[PDB]
């Protein structure tokens, strides 16, 4: 069973193929990440996902169904980005409007109010509202009804940051419910706590799918160690140099070791046998740094000393 | 044709007085003698309905409290009720009752005819083109008619060429014209009543002549007709309720050049006056237009100043204030836009007057005058009623 | 039927419109100010209120709905919107179902203002005229309001921007209420009787301010072919709305 | 193509302007078809009077006067009824006309020319006739 | 100087402004088409009245369209905490904005009485150069005072409020309360108490609306006719010489504008 | 000493929305403001620009007054939103903000090539994306050597490369000697940039300090998870018998909660018997650390889904 089926689409406005052999299958409970550049995929595939455009050249399945029918609407939420909602209207208002339109029981606005943190500013117009503000309340018409897909597209813009860490807090108990959710962010530390599974795509194509550990071992990218006086920088600046990996000669005090991640397993071995570990830090290849890479791979040419 | 000698006239006087007693008489009678003859309130001289009734040759005859009735109605032989010859100067016709289908008093080139007090019904059916005049007058000088009641004649007091002579205080009810001016130079007319008429004073190519505080109540179509009148003068004259039947028009001037209209009241009609544009600068100044729909038309690009002497009329929809606390206005009054003519000089934008672009080009005239239309405005306005007599 | 429950919505973010409510107020103190200046000072006063409401019911209608499609994309409700279990039409439709109820609202506190200052202003009005009367003047007002809130949706389905939607709302009201009829005065002038009679009774039916004003006025036409003629201009307009809604 | 008829005057025909009857009166007596509804005129010069007003310089209409060339003065036939615009009318002539000044129309302009020598006038066009003429012609006949 | 600095951006952004150029090119053509039709009439004191009538409707248009986003269209929009940032005061960013401005407002009636003043001189033959340099001189430097008057109104009216929906609400109150409803409040003052209410102080409330000053200063010479003027006429009862009227509309810019800074300064 | 913030209070409406804060700023380094219940971060955003008054305390930025012309050419300050003129172009924009701040024109030309945005420079604001305002908003900051940023959110509507990009333009300008002051509320991905964090809430700045003193003065468990390791029952025990919880939710992903202070004897543990894959020391972060300061001063813990 997959929530999402894209099943080989080319999505195309005129000659040019804004999307070209897309090829998805999201789970029954993953939280997938679209993450976007060059090529606007990313926003066709969300409409895609949705009712809103047909694919041109191939099939989509979302639950099962195709994307268009009343039966499959009553269980998708959808976040849009920069939303601003009718602003005459109150915040309790803007919720009992959408729980009338998707059908769901008007006992879950009350409880949608409170779930979000919106107790105290809803009967309050939209126009007196903040940015993150209207976030809580964006999301708030998403988990209307029992819904199967969300597709949120930038949830936490203008979102303080318990609140931030509390709607992914939310999330992990969505999907352990069964609602396979979507992510398209463009902050790409924080959403790598919690994404499944990445899909990241360039300019056309999808160039990587699969998780976080399927990245990191596909792309071959250096680990990230910096230290703080285990014994000396000076006397541990040379030994991962024979070795084939890079020792960064910092100030004073401060031992970083960019290594290949590869050989790693017995040379740590030889790091414990000498010194304590009491000051370390070890970083993986990030999101944020998977993410430039595969970039690179396709179309694209690195940035200078510092430019953008 | 018998006489009135062929009667029973007694007389009470020995100085060609007589007197008919009471009692009913029959066919035409003629007066060939200066006989001021009475009579008492039952000579019913019925005449058989042919030939003019009372026909009157002889000068100086005072004929008094007769009833005559049921004369000819031949009005190419003119078939009167009295019918007066130019020999007969200085008739006195006083207080007579008279009802028939043909003319009432019909005199020609008569001197002196006093037409006094008398009350002369017309008729009911005829279609207002046969029923004769009530009072014609055919080129007399001197005349004097007064206090009349004419009721359901044609054209009321008909009056061709007739140089000096008066009209005052008769009564005109039901009738085509009120009073009918045709070639009279010099002439004169005061306090008449004319009532539901279907023109109440025609004034045709009659110059030099009188119009003084009559009263026009109800007429249809035409309140004072004025038809090529030059040096006349119209003062105290009280024009109400000119109903359809023309729209409507109070006063209605055409080529009429020199006169005085002052004091006059022009009341509750459609049109308050209607200004040809061969008919123009005439001393038009001191009325008073009230009630009316429309007051002025004055179909012309042409300026015609509505006030002599700095004194102009009062206009009932004049929204003017009046600072130095004198009689008059402020500010002038255009009683025309240029969007109402526009409407006459083109009847297809009727359907277009209630449109907001219409009511737009009312206030754009207002704000841009570079392209108000000289019109006829007045120039210091009265701020109230200059008539307040003629009301009672 | 979701048509209502989008209708509900705008009646309740339409009546607390700030800029409505200034100009429905204003458009029933001047329907009594002018029912005030024409009783003490009954056709020749409801042919000064026809003028009236073909300024501003042509108004009210375009400051409702000039941001009704545009509006709501540039809020990013309407993609929001489409994902529901909606149609593009139950949205339209829905949107001028709660747009025309309320200046079906806006005349009876115009014109409900107005014939309550006749009926206890002129003492011998007799008043069953005026039910009668009235009631084929608040229809009629509807109805040209309900042309221009289909105008309205015409314009806000082509723009891309709420600045350029006023733009051309403006453009609207300014062409259909006093450049029209000042076209039809200006050939009159020009032509010196050249022009038609006939033809331009009949150029009144592609203006409904105008059609509007003639079963008030009441001619080679009918009455009845003119109430067909106003609902006509409702339903080809909204039928073009729709079909500029279908693309977006 | 309504206007291309001069319609005959009836005895009930009340004039245009002044309103009282057309047939009592001697002269030529104008007519002004509209092709939306006739008026009719007691006198020619009370139809030169209606057709120089700036309601009706507009107005298309076809004016017919009477044929004086061949109808006698007192009682002109319906008949012959000429246009107005093509005639050759005499003014300033001692006849009794009924409203304005006497203008007898003719078509022929030889017979205008007998009429303009035998009684002390001249001939002029339709054009001609305005309405500083009109007052001047009326106030030398019914004056002093 | 960084009031000129700040001057140089309204002198460019005011400019592109399409419903500018499209109000003040019907500014040109209407002074234009008011001169033609006082050309074809040929009168004189209908066409000034006339032409201060346009302006009456329309500098006070182009100078709320101006300047009603002035203030509260750069706070809501960002640019306006961001500019205090920068060496600048409160009263170089007002009067840098006046001066910008304003002098779109001295050429959008140096184009229109420009013009106008050619499709006179090209136009009726035989006209007083000297007289209409003179009349059309007087024109152009009190339109703009007309015009800075509606500049510095629309100042006050950016400083008080916080959003720019609710300044074109204000703005369109300024324009409607001073154009044609003191006229109309002033006329209905005198109709229904027939110029007996007061008969003193009524013509100096024509110094209560900087339209009314405008049209007092340009029907000076050529007064003409009394109901072209309407209530104007009231102007004939003012004993105030014509340099006061010069001075009394600067003095609604400068109260105005320092209501404007003062409103400004506790923003 | 670029910001040095000491004892202001600042009051206004007589509510004390700030209260005592001594924030000193290094010549070097990279603050972070972050603020949720508390207003600080906004009146503390305003105090330094100078255009607020320090009611009871004083604010030197830069060695003077805070509102002097003379340092107020040096600063540069990113807002928050700025949809700056929508009418003029890109040059024409930031030649507007170089002739405000006294900057030299030819610095234009080469900071719209620096920033991302000479292919559209010459065209107009209305056609700029929110990314693209940001790149403009950054670049009338950078004007005329500033020797003090302050950046608001400088990485919102941002695409992930020029959001890389821009933080190696923060630490080219960190070594050039220029004090940068990053407040946001991304705090995930700001936390390998800053050398010094300042949590305020409800006025009183709670904790300031560089990273690892933060972690220092506040007992958080060090999340070390060793994802591929070979034998997992034993993994179970293994950790806790100095008492770190080997707490895992799938085949091999035990993260276990330690105390960080037995950090020799786990890894003993761990590279003495098993062979790892690849080790994650996962230090609690700045989204840890922030929500322990802001529970220690007034919040408390939402309930299971319910913010
Ligand atoms: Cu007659
Ligand atoms: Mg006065
Ligand atoms: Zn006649």
């Amino acid at each position: 069973m997959n929530a999402v089926e894209i099943q080989g689409v080319s999505q195309r406005y005129g000659s040019m193929t804004v999307l070209h052999d897309l090829n998805l299958n999201l789970g029954e409970g993953e939280v997938l990440g679209l993450f976007g550049h060059n090529g606007a995929g990313k926003t066709t595939s969300m409409k895609l996902i949705l009712g809103l455009l047909s694919p041109s050249e191939g099939q989509v399945k979302v639950l099962g169904r195709a994307p268009n029918d009343p039966q499959v609407r009553r269980q998708l939420g959808y976040l849009p980005e920069n939303v601003t909602f009718y602003p005459q209207l109150s915040g309790r208002e803007t919720l009992r409007h959408f729980a009338r339109l998707k059908g769901a029981a008007l006992t879950q606005v009350d409880e949608l109010l409170e779930q979000v943190g919106l107790a105290h500013a809803a009967d309050r117009r939209v126009k007196t509202y903040s940015k993150g503000m209207r976030q809580r309340l964006g999301l708030a018409q998403a988990l209307l009804g029992e819904p199967r897909l969300l597709l949120l597209d930038e949830p936490t813009v203008g979102l303080d940051p318990i609140a931030t860490q509390d709607l992914y807090l939310l999330i992990d108990r969505l999907r352990q419910r069964g609602t396979s959710i979507i992510l398209c962010s463009h902050v790409l530390p924080g959403v790598e706590a919690h994404i499944n599974r990445a899909a990241i795509l360039a300019k056309g194509c999808l160039q990587a799918v699969g998780s976080l550990s399927q990245l990191r071992a596909e792309a071959g990218l250096p680990v990230r160690i910096r230290a703080s006086g285990i014994s000396e920088r000076d006397s541990w600046l040379q030994r991962w140099t024979d070795a084939g990996h890079s020792a960064r000669g910092l100030s004073e005090s401060s031992i970083e070791v960019v290594a290949v991640n590869g050989h790693k397993l017995v040379l740590l071995r030889q790091l414990l046998g000498e010194g304590e570990p009491e000051d370390i830090e070890i970083h993986q290849p990030s999101l944020e740094d998977l993410y430039r890479y595969y970039m690179e791979r396709a179309g694209d040419v690195r940035a200078q000393e510092g430019r953008l | 044709a018998p006489q009135s000698i062929t009667t029973l006239p007694l007389q009470p006087d020995g100085e060609n007085r007589w007197r008919l007693p009471a009692g009913e008489y029959q066919g035409q009678f003629t007066i060939e003698q200066p006989m001021q003859l009475r009579c008492e309130p039952g000579a019913v001289i019925q005449s058989q309905g042919q030939g003019s009734s009372l026909l009157i040759s002889a000068p100086d005859v005072l004929v008094e409290g007769c009833t005559l009735y049921e004369w000819g109605s031949d009005l190419t032989a003119m078939d009167s009720a009295v019918f007066i010859l130019p020999a007969a100067e200085r008739a006195q016709i006083s207080n007579n009752r008279m009802r028939g289908p043909g003319f009432g008093v019909f005199v020609d080139g008569t001197r002196d005819v006093q037409v006094i007090g008398n009350e002369i019904d017309g008729d009911a059916g005829v279609r207002s083109q046969d029923r004769g005049n009530g009072i014609h007058l055919f080129a007399v000088s001197g005349a004097r008619v007064l206090h009349n009641h004419v009721r359901n004649a044609r054209d009321g007091i008909y009056i061709d060429t007739s140089n000096g002579n008066h009209l005052e205080g008769n009564v005109i009810e039901d009738v085509r014209y009120g009073v009918h001016y045709m070639f009279a130079n010099e002439n004169s007319l005061i306090d008449n009543v004319t009532r539901r008429t279907r023109t109440g004073y025609a004034l045709m190519q009659s110059r030099k002549l009188t119009v003084t505080g009559n009263r026009s109540e109800q007429d249809q179509n035409y309140g004072i007709l004025m038809n090529y009148i030059t040096y006349s003068t119209i003062t105290g004259n009280f024009v109400s309720d000119v109903q359809r039947g023309g729209e409507g028009k109070a006063l209605f001037i055409y080529n009429s050049l020199f006169n005085t209209i002052e004091n006059n009241h022009f009341e509750k009609s459609s049109l308050g006056i209607h200004l040809t544009a061969g008919s123009e600068d005439n001393r038009i100044s001191g009325n008073a237009f009230v009630g009316n729909q429309q007051q002025v038309k004055y179909v012309a690009s042409r300026t015609q100043e509505w006030s002599v002497d700095g004194r102009g009329n009062y206009w009932s929809d004049y929204l003017g204030w009046d600072r130095n606390n004198d009689g008059l206005g402020d500010i002038a009054y255009e009683p025309n836009d240029n969007v109402d003519r526009l409407l006459w000089l083109y009847p297809q934008v009727r359907l277009l007057m209630n449109s907001p672009s219409i009511e737009v080009l009312r206030w754009v005239q207002r704000a841009f005058p570079v392209i108000k239309s000289p019109g006829v405005q007045d120039s210091h306005p009265l701020m109230k009623l200059p008539t307040e007599k003629l009301l009672t | 039927n979701q048509v209502w429950n989008i209708a509900r919505k705008e009646l309740s973010d339409g009546l607390r419109n700030r800029w409505l409510l200034a100009i429905s107020l204003l458009f029933a103190v001047l329907a009594v100010g002018i029912a005030w200046l024409g009783a003490a000072a009954i056709p020749a006063t409801i042919a000064s209120l026809a003028s009236l409401a073909t300024f501003l019911m042509p108004l009210i209608a375009l400051l409702l709905a000039y941001d009704a499609i545009v509006g709501e994309d540039e809020g990013g409700t309407l993609m929001l919107l489409l994902t529901y279990p909606l149609g593009r039409g139950q949205i339209l439709l829905g949107k001028f179902v709660g747009h025309g109820l309320i200046l079906a609202l806006a005349v009876l506190i115009g014109f409900g203002c107005a014939a309550l200052a006749i009926a206890l202003l002129v003492e011998g009005v007799e008043l069953g005229m005026l039910f009668w009367a009235f009631g084929r003047f608040m229809i009629s007002s509807t109805l040209l309001g309900w042309v221009f809130l289909a105008f309205a949706y015409v314009l806000s389905g082509k723009v891309n921007e709420k600045s350029s939607a006023a733009g051309l709302a403006l453009g609207v009201w300014f062409l259909f209420v006093l450049v029209f009829d000042l076209v039809l005065l200006a050939l009159l002038v020009l032509s010196e009787g050249k022009f038609n009679p006939e033809l331009l009774p009949w150029l009144l039916l592609l203006n409904p301010t105008d059609i509007y004003r003639l079963i008030n006025l009441s001619l080679p036409v009918p009455a009845a072919v003119l109430w067909l003629c106003l609902l006509a201009w409702i339903g080809v307009s909204l039928l073009l709305a729709y079909a500029i809604f279908r693309r977006r | 193509q309504q206007s291309l008829e001069p319609v005959a005057f009836h005895d009930s025909d009340e004039c245009h302007v002044c309103g009282m009857i057309i047939t009592d009166f001697p002269g030529p007596k104008g007519q002004a078809v509209e092709k939306r509804g006739v008026k009719k005129f007691c006198s020619t010069a009370e139809m030169l009077g209606w057709w120089l007003q700036p309601e009706n310089r507009l107005l298309d209409a076809k004016l017919y006067v009477h044929d004086m060339g061949r109808s006698v003065w007192e009682k002109p036939d319906d008949g012959h009824l000429i246009d107005a615009t093509s005639a050759y009318y005499v003014v300033g002539t001692s006849l009794k006309g009924a409203m304005g000044a006497s203008l007898a129309s003719f078509a022929e302009e030889q017979d205008a020319k007998a009429l303009a020598g035998m009684h002390g006038g001249r001939v002029l066009r339709f054009e001609e006739i305005d309405q500083a003429l009109l007052q001047e012609a009326a106030s030398m006949q019914h004056g002093g």
